[PDB]
């Protein structure tokens, strides 16, 4: 007989659990700086003015479709319009494609390995004592 | 005399002789666990063919 | 790197504006397809004939064998240095091993791929074809489409050096921590610039159909 | 007249980019031997 | 915030209204940059 080792229960927000609580923070502060640059070059006098597609939000919502796959509805064209979004894509694919690998990791297994029995590590080790009447 | 050479290591030399200078069967499998290894470009020949 | 793009990003995305506040000359981009292409027909040839391109660390020439002899090698010859003779240039060729596994005829036909320039020699045929098209622009012309099979050389022959950059480093394998020559590079250089010459050809095709639409 | 083929040369570098990625583009071959 | 000011004495140059927002997205790089170092040396 020992004791009973505490497992700790999953969370309601126990798919967040696969990535760190600062990312999380740390990627929606990359998400708005890069949409605004985006619309910072969308907007720059094109020497009429009335030729981007890029909106104020609508250069938002180009950075999100682009984010979570699924599309988007118009493209870059600028030089300086396309290389800020190839890079994006370099950013999207990296990290929730890493995502999916720690994903997958929970869903493995969660067996607590409740220290080695048939016991044998008395003989072994020195750290926990064991008595009888 | 046995511990002169062995303390001069020629049975080395002639270790390395007998099994050693004569590796013949080029073979030099050992098997390593670490799965970090990344694949060779010849894993994907093919799909550039 | 991310964040590195962006300013990056932003700084060509300025000077595009001053350049407006306040290719170019055709006739010499015929002028100029021509250094380029000739240069790449050089540095081509250059890498194939060459001792070396990757160092490593082998034998010179067996049957000395003392343990391994740092390398000097290349395609054809195998040469050594720093040994008991530095500078003696094997020539190496497919050997015959356990059984010879003749069964892989996709590796036997590797094998016989292998040992054999033939398509970076082949990178330099139409290269050197290439190089034939481009003169025949002022002598015999006005027939302007054979300037557009000229292109069609160039771009075959990087498909020519592509694989047999890879033939090459399926041959190494096929620790040690091997480098390379400078002189490897020198075909994946020119690889690039065999491209770059024959869409410029794309160009003065369309252009001169322009002209010859009008 | 014959301004069919909206590849460009930075286009058709553009269009390579995005299908090595996941995002795909509005641009897309249309015609046989290109397509393919 | 120096810049935004002058949008009324000496005026009507009308392009350094357009560099002043520029120092504000940059600074927010400055910022956000300085947040991950931060973090990289808790564990560091």
């Amino acid at each position: 007989m020992i004791k009973k080792p505490q497992k700790s229960k999953p969370g309601v927000f126990s798919f967040l659990d696969p990535l760190a609580y600062e990312i999380w923070m740390c990627i929606v502060f990359a998400y708005i700086g890069v949409s605004v640059v985006l619309f910072l070059v969308s907007r720059f006098s094109p020497y009429s003015e009335s030729t981007n597609e890029f909106g104020i939000f609508n250069s938002l919502w180009f950075s999100l479709g682009a984010f979570m796959q699924q599309g988007c509805d118009i493209s870059p064209r600028s030089l300086s319009g396309r290389i800020v979004g190839g890079v994006w894509w370099f950013f999207t694919l990296i990290i929730i494609s890493s995502y999916t690998a720690n994903l997958a990791a929970f869903l493995t297994v969660e067996r607590m390995v409740s220290p080695i029995e048939s016991a044998e590590d008395l003989s072994k080790q020195t750290e926990i004592a064991y008595g009888t009447l | 005399a046995v511990l002169k050479l062995s303390e001069q290591g020629v049975l080395d030399k002639l270790k390395n002789k007998w099994w050693y200078d004569k590796g013949e069967c080029g073979a030099k499998d050992s098997g390593s666990k670490e799965k970090t290894s990344a694949l060779s470009l010849s894993n994907v020949a093919g799909v550039f063919y | 790197i991310l964040v590195g793009g962006l300013g990056l990003a932003m700084l060509v995305a300025l000077i595009e504006f001053c350049y407006k506040s306040r290719l170019f000359d055709r006739g010499v981009q015929m002028l100029l397809t021509t250094v380029g292409a000739f240069a790449a027909f050089s540095l081509m040839t250059i890498a194939v004939g060459t001792d070396y391109w990757l160092y490593s660390r082998g034998v010179c020439k067996t049957k000395k064998k003392n343990e391994e002899v740092m390398t000097h090698s290349g395609l054809w010859r195998t040469c050594c240095l720093e040994g008991n003779f530095k500078g003696l240039c094997k020539q190496i060729d497919h050997f015959p091993e356990d059984a010879d596994y003749e069964a892989d005829t996709a590796e036997y036909f590797l094998r016989a791929v292998r040992a054999s320039s033939i398509f970076p020699i082949l990178s330099v045929i139409l290269l050197f074809m290439g190089g034939l098209c481009i003169a025949a622009s002022e002598f015999y012309k006005t027939r302007h489409n054979i300037i557009l099979s000229a292109g069609i050389f160039f771009v075959s022959a990087g498909l020519s050096n592509i694989i047999g950059i890879i033939v090459y480093i399926s041959a190494n394998a096929g620790k040690n921590s091997y480098s390379y020559g400078w002189s490897f590079y020198f075909g994946a250089l020119s690889f690039i610039i065999a491209e770059m010459v024959g869409v410029l050809a794309v160009h003065m095709f369309i252009d001169r159909h322009k002209q010859l639409t009008g």
